[PDB]
RNA sequence: GCAUUUGCUGGUUAUCCACUUCUUAGAGGGACUAUCGGUUUCAAGCCGAUGGAAGUUUGAGGCAAUAACAGGUCUGUGAUGCCCUUAGACGUUCUGGGCCGCACGCGCGCUACACUGACGGAGCCAGCGAGUCUAACCUUGGCCGAGAGGUCUUGGUAAUCUUGUGAAACUCCGUCGUGCUGGGGAUAGAGCAUUGUAAUUAUUGCUCUUCAACGAGGAAUUCCUAGUAAGCGCAAGUCAUCAGCUUGCGU
């Protein structure tokens, strides 16, 4: 289980059809430099810490 | 603590008014597979006949299940009241009777054909198969079966 | 002197309790003791039609009201005065009665 | 299916095997043992006036039991 | 939701025109001078223009 | 002439009404004791206004409260407004005022609606539907 | 310090006093015991057949200690409960009146309960003495 | 008297419908425009507003 | 402790436990922390109650339900399927015999194994629905940490409810079967399984 | 009455005195997004926190444009044009019957498929309302009856009496024990009552007996964002009798 955690550093905006994909930006928590950009199913709101199962895909938006 | 230790005179499945009474099953829910007792008709004969109430079928040796049956056969003689019995004044004897296991069945059949060889409306309806009671037909009561 | 009771039942709030300060008023012009306007609650009259003639349309409906206003008054008084205090104070929309004892 | 009335090959087998259980219930007798529930309802009580099993909480929908030592 | 109209905001304005040295920066004493400087129907008209009130003097002693 | 203090408290429909008088320390609910005010498992609900300050504040007062109208839910709820706001009046009226900050401090601190009855309001049904929001099913063919 | 049947939990007193009444053995317990479903809501007549209705007689007794007058009216609405008509909504259905009328008379005539004015029947000098008493006996059950 | 005041104050408006329906088809050629009534002590009086009251 | 005496007995066993620490209806919130991370700030044991039945208005405003005791919102979701809809004083019994039953099995604190069961049965890899036109492919998607604790106790009342429903044992052994097979990965448990189900079809998607 | 020590719980239709926190209802006060902070062109505004009974336009309604529809209604009207009929009448009235008739398809619903349950005792908590003089309305209390109900009285033209509407879900204790079973109560038999001139094609209520499908419902599809959904009953309308409907109300 290699399991990565990181933080919401800014809530881009919301993505999908039904617009029920929150697109943020997200700091590692583990090396501060590397800001990766993903999309979270549920409420996200500043600042809270996220698991990232594999922090490779750096998702675009939806549609 | 009610743990008893009876082993022997426990009995399975055992005749009444000719019908198989499950013996492991409470006394009063166990004479309700009678067609003509009830769960409120067969408390009241249990209480009569001084019948522990929370005893399984099983149990009641044979002169319980005969001063059970006497309450049954004849309601009336033992103090339960004529508002309990099945038939009251009933067509043709004016007494009281409360039917029982294969007459419920029979007089049923009894009543039906009487009031069908008059030709009044039940009978007609009864005949054709519908809804005797005054209730609506246009909708509900499909799949005669 | 006799004990008497007043009572005023009406559908209209201003015109009611301008009528009661005048019974007051008239009450300490010459002075006996009051037991003021005691106001029962108000109730309210509902009717509730549905809105139309025929029904067709949306199951729309109305509720109309009309509200009794009730106000009584204890006094006791000389029976002379009695008379011209229940007769000067007459206004259109409220009912006045008087119980004698 | 579920036994109704003791027959003195399931009563050792209360003595003998409920100190070993260390959450004992109605629903736990049922299950384990195979009793009628309603039996069950009683052997609570009997394990209770003789001390095998202890009262935690007595509720009349739920009863919760331990081993007493 | 809280916009003001043109009923709020035009008299608050031809109010502030003609007693500027009167009002002060305080709501609590702004409403009590509204009932004497103005004539408005309701209690929920005047609690509204004279906070609106309030509010312009704040922007007006500022700039 | 025998310190007393009479306050209410609300839930919904219900209006419990204290009477904080001075005395030995009997807390009685429409007579019966404070120990038997029974849903039982929101015994504890009226028991916060007697633990959050402690229970020495008491031993000099008296406590009679009576309720009326309601669910039995909704005055258990409004013993306990009555309670917190009967002893945090108490103290205002005949205690030093730096205790009964000390008091509405505790209570407001863990404020499950102790002193400030909630605002919470019925809304009223409307046709067309069963309850306010709630509207019949529509069938469209 | 002295205690009346307020400082008492309910199920508890009744109980406790269904009891006592029972061990009395005078209270004139009606021939139809044993017979009577006890309303016209309920399915199946008391599971206790034995001592219901020292119960309702011990419950009555405190709710006429507790009130000012009952009558008999005001029993059976308190007594009832919702009925099964089967495919048809639950409703209201007040109690059985002779069951509670027979023990408003038995409670007479062991003198605990009295006629009133204003109607109905309030509890009597004798019955404030024998309920406290039993009140006191319950508290102190605790070894 | 004997009556409710929920049903008196009811009935008193009714009576002041009926009324107000038959002035206008009575007096629909004097420019008839409404009434009220007054109900007081010895001899409640009613007042008719219309134009031509030398017609009327 | 030195009790106190009064008019009203109070009794002993009240106020020797309460007046200095305010317990659970006996249970501790001291020593009860969220071992994982991410779901602090979401996982509200830090204020503790007497009782889960708070009227408290938690609706009102986005976040607030994170604030909300997670005992309560245990309670919350077991008043389900319609014939038990507000009554909420039977869901506060279930719970009550819930966390005794818990500490019989398992003699650690009845509260710390709710925590458990809440951390691990939270998914922590969604799917989402992409429809373009025709086929309506999936996508894979994070999820958020309210959500983890929003799914995590839908899925153990689920879970209990399914497992007790027409079975001789009661809602509140099957609740306490539930979370003591989810506080470890058991997998016998019913949000278990349902967790690794999600992720596998998020794995798959991504 | 109990304790006894000065206390606790009660009763006492006006015994008297005092007061208006709770209740009532007139006049008012109260919120203006207030204070602070952050954002934007620096405006209109928005967001967060504090205070506050109240911060979504404070919640919910009422009211509600211009233009229209061949929308509905001539079966609300002594609103109405034209056509028809007008004495064996299509007027009106009276006896009967029908509108309810059932191979079947659809819409709104009620009760369910049970253990978060059913049953039995025990606890005991609302709000909106309605109610009779030349007419029998809401009915307390006593007595009778298993019950439904009967009978003798009483209060009330009502903040006074019904009525604290002692509602139901709910809560506690017990019986059941995974079994279409003590879940469910359709269908049917016999009796006792009540409303009505009249109950058969069961008005309705009750008592005993009869014990059906239904094991969570396919494609589809409805309503709903906080004291809301959902559960739960109660009053009113219709009414002489009939509520599985509606309009509200509270839990």
């Amino acid at each position: 289980t290699p399991v990565t955690l990181a933080k919401v550093i800014k809530v881009l905006g919301r993505t999908g059809s039904r617009g029920g994909v929150t697109q943020v930006r997200v700091e590692f928590l583990e090396d501060t430099s590397r800001t990766i950009v993903r999309n979270v199913k549920g409420p996200v709101r500043e600042n809270d810490i996220l698991v990232l199962m594999e922090s490779e895909r750096e998702a675009r938006r939806l549609r | 603590s009610l743990v008893v230790q009876e082993q022997g005179s426990f009995q399975h499945i055992l005749r009444l008014l000719n019908t198989n009474v499950d013996g492991n099953i409470k006394i009063v829910y166990a004479l309700t597979t009678i067609k003509g007792v009830g769960r409120r008709y067969s408390n009241l004969v249990c209480k009569k006949a001084d019948v522990d109430l929370h005893k399984r079928a099983g149990e009641l040796t044979q002169e319980e299940l005969e001063r059970i049956v006497q309450i049954m056969q004849n309601p009336t003689h033992y103090k339960i009241p004529a508002w309990f019995l099945n038939r009251q004044n009933d067509i043709t004897d004016g007494k009281d009777y409360h039917t029982l296991a294969n007459n419920v069945e029979s007089k049923l059949r009894d009543d039906l054909e009487r009031l069908k060889k008059i030709r009044a409306h039940r009978g007609i309806r009864h005949f054709w198969g519908l809804r005797v009671r005054g209730q609506h037909t246009k909708t509900t009561g499909r799949r005669r079966a | 002197i006799i004990k008497i009771r007043i009572t005023l039942t009406s559908t209209k709030v201003k015109q009611l309790e301008n009528v009661s300060s005048n019974i007051v008023k008239n009450a300490e012009q010459h002075n006996l003791v009051k037991k003021g306007p005691v106001r029962l609650p108000t109730k309210v009259l509902k009717i509730s039609t549905r809105k139309t003639p025929n029904g067709e349309g949306s199951k729309t409906w109305e509720t109309y009201e009309m509200r009794i206003h009730k106000r009584y008054i204890d006094l006791e008084a000389p029976v002379q005065i009695v008379k011209r205090i229940t007769q000067i104070t007459i206004e259109p929309g409220v009912d006045v009665e008087v119980v004698v004892a | 299916q579920h036994a109704v009335i003791l027959d003195q090959e399931k009563y050792d087998r209360i003595l003998k095997e409920v100190p070993t259980y260390r959450y004992v219930s109605v629903s736990v007798l049922v299950d384990r043992l195979k009793i009628g529930g309603s039996l069950a309802r009683i052997a609570l009580r009997h394990l209770e006036k003789e001390g095998i099993i202890k009262p935690i909480s007595k509720h009349s929908k739920q009863a919760i039991y331990t081993r007493a030592t | 939701g809280r916009v003001r109209t043109k009923t709020v905001k035009r008299a608050s304005k031809a109010l502030i025109e003609r007693y500027y040295p009167k009002l002060t920066l305080d709501f609590q004493t702004n409403k009590r001078l509204c009932d004497e400087i103005a004539t408005i129907q309701s209690k929920r008209l005047r609690n509204k223009i004279a906070g609106y009130t309030t509010h312009l003097m704040k922007r007006i002693q500022k700039g | 002439a025998v310190p007393s203090v009479q306050t209410f408290g609300k839930k919904k429909s219900a209006t419990a009404v204290a009477h904080v008088k001075a005395g030995k320390g009997l807390i009685k609910v429409n007579g019966s004791p404070i120990t038997l005010v029974e849903p039982e498992i929101l015994r504890f609900k009226v028991y916060e206004p007697l633990l959050l300050v402690g229970l020495d504040k008491f031993s000099n007062i008296d406590i009679r409260v009576r309720v009326t109208g309601g669910g039995h839910v909704s005055q258990v709820y409004a013993i306990r407004q009555a309670i917190a706001k009967g002893l945090v009046a108490y103290h205002q009226k005949y205690v030093d005022e730096q205790s009964k900050n000390e008091l509405k401090k505790a209570f407001t601190s863990y404020d499950r609606t102790l002193l400030i009855a909630d605002s919470r309001r019925p809304e009223p049904k409307k046709f067309g539907g069963k309850g306010a929001r709630s509207r019949f099913q529509k069938s469209y063919r | 310090p002295g205690v009346s049947v307020r400082d008492v939990a309910a199920q508890d007193f009744i109980n406790a006093y269904a009891s006592f009444l029972q061990r009395q053995g005078k209270l004139e317990v009606p021939g139809y015991v044993d017979i009577v479903k006890t309303s016209s809501g309920n399915e199946m007549p008391p599971q206790d057949a034995e001592g219901w209705f020292y119960k309702r007689a011990a419950s009555v007794a405190r709710h006429i200690y507790m009130r000012k007058q009952v009558g008999v009216g005001k029993l059976n609405k308190l007594y009832g409960g919702a009925k099964s008509r089967g495919v048809r909504p639950y409703k209201h259905i007040d109690a059985s009146g002779s069951i509670n009328r027979k023990v408003l008379q038995a409670l007479e005539k062991i003198g605990i309960v009295e006629i009133s004015p204003k109607g109905g029947r309030r509890i009597s000098e004798n019955g404030q003495r024998d309920l406290d008493r039993i009140a006191a006996q319950t508290l102190e059950e605790d070894e | 008297a004997l009556i409710s005041k929920k049903r008196k104050l009811v009935a008193d408006g009714v009576f002041y419908a009926e009324l107000n329906e038959f002035f206008t088809r009575e007096l629909a050629e004097e420019g008839y425009s409404g009434v009220e009534v007054r109900v007081t002590p010895t001899k409640t009086e009613v007042i008719i507003r219309a134009t031509r009251t030398q017609d009327v | 402790f030195t009790p106190v005496v009064l008019a009203t007995p109070i009794p002993e066993e009240v106020q020797q436990a309460q007046t200095e620490i305010k317990l659970f209806n006996k249970w501790s919130f001291e020593e009860v922390e969220v071992k994982d991370a991410s779901l602090v700030d979401y996982v509200q044991v830090r204020q503790p109650i007497f009782v889960a039945h708070t009227a408290g208005r938690y609706a009102n405003k986005r976040f607030r339900k994170a604030q909300c005791p997670i005992i309560e919102r245990l309670t919350n979701s077991l008043m389900m399927n319609g014939r038990n809809n507000g009554k909420k004083l039977k869901a506060v019994r279930i719970i009550k015999h819930t966390l005794d039953i818990i500490n019989v099995l398992t003699d650690q604190n009845p509260i710390q194994v709710v925590v458990d069961a809440i951390t691990n049965t939270g998914p922590r890899e969604d799917t989402t629905r992409v429809g373009g036109g025709g086929a309506a492919r999936r996508q894979a998607v994070d999820v958020s940490p309210l959500r983890r604790v929003n799914q995590a106790i839908a899925l153990l009342t689920i879970g209990a409810r399914e497992a007790a429903f027409r079975n001789i044992k009661t809602i509140a052994e099957t609740l306490a079967e539930e979370l003591i097979n989810a506080a470890k990965g058991s997998s016998t448990s019913y949000a278990i399984k349902k967790k690794d189900e999600l992720e596998r079809v998020a794995k798959s998607n991504r």
